[PDB]
Formats: C-alpha cells, sequence, structure tokens
C-alpha cells in the first residue's frame, strides 16, 4: 500500500482526490508517473500523481 | 508540493 504525502486535488475528470495521511493502494501503473489508485480510505478510485505518494507496510 | 509529472502517454 502507499500513504499520500500531500493533499491532491483532482485536476481532471480522471484523477482521484486524496487528503495527505489517506492510505492507497495501486490498481495499475502501467501507462507512466500517474497511476490508476483506489483510496482505502475514501473508497473511490482513480488517477494520482505517483511522486505525492510512499509507500507503506 | 513537488511539480506535478507530465500526464501519461498511450
Amino acid at each position: 500500500t502507499f500513504v499520500a504525502l500531500y493533499d491532491y486535488e483532482s485536476r481532471t475528470e480522471d484523477d482521484l482526490s486524496f487528503k495527505k495521511g489517506e492510505r492507497l493502494q495501486i490498481v495499475n501503473n502501467t501507462e507512466g508517473d500517474w497511476w490508476l489508485a483506489h483510496s482505502l480510505t475514501t473508497g473511490r478510485t482513480g488517477y494520482i500523481p505517483s511522486n505525492y505518494v510512499a509507500p507503506s507496510d | 508540493a513537488p511539480p506535478l509529472p507530465p500526464r501519461n502517454r498511450p
């Protein structure tokens, strides 16, 4: 899993908005530096900037 | 906050 290091406000209809400290699971990372993620915290799914999160156990 | 990455390429 990953943890958000910053808040992120969606900038596209495909993005996932999140707050710092949310825990996310990566659904797919095969397209580039924007990863498809699912928030374990909020249940929402969408693309995130991969440099805004850090790995977690 | 860091700059955002470029959007994904197909």
